């Protein structure tokens, strides 16, 4: 399919950036996670980044470490996540859906089979957090054989060779890291660089989404003004889940208010 | 792009977030440079000799083998400063950190021995050391935690995941992903992403080099086999490395069998796990059917790394090394036997290697065989564990 291409084309037509929340699938349970995700969409999410619970999320700070732990407390498995994904797609035909994976869950019972399952449930992209471009070949090849975009990461100090590789190998969107370190709203990254955003454009890369530390409307607006196609926010969204575990209705209300505010910041 | 091969056959690699690739490339470059630098080599040799106490003895154990055709030597890493082989490679990594201009060290530890080794090297060489340790390990390793603190290291409990070694490994990498510009990650075994399996081997290879010289001196020929326990694989690859090209020398690695392979409660991923990708490497590991990482179990807390170094997986695949397992009860019997018959208290880790050697002798007592067991550490730390079990008997 061409869900990211279609989205960016539509957003470009409206001089608009993308706002893309991250949540952990099945945090804090399957039924509530499905409701959370429907709320994110109704409040204006342009695409989703969805984490499959993993025992050792080594690119994630405490907020998302805790989301994984909550999903495991609810007994959430990758199989259940694929069930959730199929239902999400059945409800929402056009929204781009990206997975945040760790390598072992992809490689576990066969790389090709993993990407085939993604295609079957209607996933659009897969970002494997612990696979650098240098190790990416079997993952990106399998992705493309199954019409899945492999997402690659552009660190803020990326050199020319790396920019060229990320531009060539990735599809769907280019992940623009705001800073070194791990996920977390407590650590704000940078306005990227004209250089990076411009070089990616020069090399015809997939449109950039800035992520890590994005927790406020002002940062979304800033990312888009800098030339990114949009922004990803995870910890700030997950914190609302964490804060409101005992209050599921209030959780959804606060998620709605926050996502609405973040999305508004992306509009021209 | 790298200067050295990051793989051993299919095993190994550099499976880290993109943000950490420059750190690994920097470390590899510094290592390759150091390896060609006679001054670096002389500084390392000086610390090993005058601070750590190398060369370590090679002890012929005559009482243990009486009445058989086995001749058994123990390579005495138990006599190295700190009481285990880990001291060798921490000194080399500390000097690499200095070479690169870094003033801070990060380390992970499970049972605490690597933490103590990292702390002592950092104290000596003027580095600020912070050590990640799963909260459950902190609770159960108060002696080692106190040693680390006395040596001026910061110990940081890790409460995430299972609150054990794998979780400390993650936290170390999370820290490094933000701090690499000023801090070096002093990884504690011959595993993780390239270049660590290579560096740790090269900074442990004096074990086998000395063993070869010592056995030639005493016996006039190479060993029939060298035998070492395998946690993550550092002491074993250190013993094996100099003998890899001596095709007649058997290389035997011993994984912990815990309560028995058939119980599932073991730490033997090389022979009984499944290949996965974790901790920066493709290697056999302890994992669930779905691919979640699991703990290793052994009576010896030092053998609880839930995977194995990729060079071991490779040496196994080509048949250059054989890997076996030894249960808790077998290790305990070897521990008792060495104490009573040789007056040496071995680490319970090392007791796994000794137990396999004792089996080689006992199963075939008229087989002529010259064996060397790597005695990776001393067992003072284990006396209560052994006491408590033997009391409940
Ligand atoms: O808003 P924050 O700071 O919590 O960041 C949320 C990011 N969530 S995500 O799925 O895009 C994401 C993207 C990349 C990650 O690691 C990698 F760069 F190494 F690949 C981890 C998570
Ligand atoms: C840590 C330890 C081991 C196991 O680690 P390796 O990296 O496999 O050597 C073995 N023996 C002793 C004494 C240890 O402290
Ligand atoms: N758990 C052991 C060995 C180890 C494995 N990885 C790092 N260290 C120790 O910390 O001493
Ligand atoms: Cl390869
Ligand atoms: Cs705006
Ligand atoms: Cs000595
Ligand atoms: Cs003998
Ligand atoms: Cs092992």
């Amino acid at each position: 399919m061409e869900r990211y291409e279609n989205l960016f084309a539509q957003l470009n037509d409206r001089r608009e950036g993308a706002f893309v929340p991250f949540v952990t699938l099945g945090d804090p349970g399957i039924e509530q996670s499905l409701k959370i995700i429907d709320t994110l969409i109704d409040a204006g999410a342009d695409a989703l980044e969805l984490g499959v619970p993993f025992s050792d999320p080594l690119a994630d700070g405490p907020t998302i470490q805790n989301a994984n732990l909550r999903a495991f407390a609810a007994g959430v498995t990758p199989a259940q996540c694929f069930e959730m994904l199929a239902l999400i797609r059945e409800k929402h035909p056009t929204i781009p859906i990206g997975l945040l994976m760790y390598a072992n869950l992809v490689f576990n019972n066969g790389i090709d089979a993993f990407y085939a399952r993604c295609e079957q449930v209607g996933v659009d992209s897969v970002l494997v957090a612990d696979v650098p471009v240098e190790e990416s070949a079997p993952f990106r090849q399998a992705a493309l054989r199954h019409n899945i975009a492999p997402i690659f990461i552009c660190p803020p100090n990326a050199d020319d060779d790396l920019l060229r590789q990320v531009a060539s190998y990735g599809r769907g969107y280019t992940y623009l890291l705001s800073r070194s370190g791990v996920t977390g709203a407590e650590n704000r990254g940078a306005l990227p660089l004209h250089h990076l955003i411009e070089k990616l454009k020069e090399y015809h890369a997939a449109p950039a989404l800035q992520g890590f530390g994005i927790s406020s409307p002002e940062q979304v607006s800033a990312a888009v003004r800098a030339g990114a196609a949009g922004a990803i926010s995870g910890s700030a969204i997950v914190k609302i889940i964490e804060k409101n575990l005992a209050s599921p209705k209030q959780m959804l209300a606060e998620l709605r208010s926050f996502v609405s505010a973040m999305k508004a910041a992306s509009r021209a | 792009t790298t200067l050295l091969n990051p793989y051993f056959g299919e095993f190994g690699g550099m499976y880290v977030p993109q943000i950490l690739m420059p750190a690994l490339n920097q470390l590899e470059e510094a290592f390759v440079s150091a390896q060609k630098d006679p001054e670096f080599q002389a500084q390392f040799a000086d610390l090993l000799k005058n601070y750590a106490g190398r060369p370590t003895a090679l002890t012929k154990c005559q009482n243990i083998t009486a009445g058989t055709r086995t001749t058994l030597y123990l390579k005495r890493e138990d006599l190295l400063h700190g009481g285990a082989h880990k001291t060798n490679q921490v000194l080399g990594q500390a000097l690499l950190a200095k070479r690169m201009g870094k003033s801070e060290i990060i380390a992970e530890t499970g049972a605490g021995q690597h933490g103590v080794a990292s702390a002592l090297a950092s104290a000596l060489l003027g580095l600020k050391c912070r050590i990640y340790m799963g909260a459950k390990d902190v609770e159960r390793q108060s002696p080692n935690v106190f040693r680390m603190r006395l040596m001026g290291a910061e110990v940081i409990p890790v409460h995430s995941g299972s609150a054990t070694l794998k979780d400390a490994c993650n936290e170390a990498l999370r820290d490094w992903s933000g701090s690499y510009e000023t801090a070096h990650y002093m990884l504690g075994t011959a595993a993780g992403p390239h270049p660590y399996p290579t560096i740790v081997r090269e900074f442990q290879r004096m074990i086998g080099e000395e063993t070869k010289a010592q056995i030639l001196d005493k016996e006039g020929r190479l060993p029939d086999a060298v035998i070492a326990c395998v946690g993550g694989g550092s002491n074993a690859i250190g013993m094996f490395a100099d003998f890899i090209n001596d095709t007649s020398v058997g290389l035997i690695g011993v994984e912990p069998g815990g309560h028995g392979i058939e119980t599932g409660e073991h730490g033997a991923p090389l022979k009984h796990g499944r290949v996965g990708i974790y901790f920066g490497m493709k290697a056999p590991m302890m994992q669930t059917a779905d691919g979640q990482i699991e703990e290793s179990y052994s009576i010896s807390a030092g053998l609880d790394f839930p995977s194995v170094g990729p060079q071991h997986a490779y040496l196994n695949s080509i048949g250059r090394a054989d890997y076996v397992s030894i249960t808790d009860d077998e290790a305990l019997e070897a521990f008792k036997t060495l104490c009573r018959h040789e007056g040496i208290i071995p680490a319970l880790e090392s007791s796994h290697a000794l137990a396999h050697a004792l089996k080689m002798m006992r199963e075939q007592p008229e087989k002529e065989q010259l064996l060397v067991v790597n005695l990776s550490g001393r067992g003072d730390k284990d006396i209560f564990t052994v006491h408590d079990i033997l009391k409940a008997r």
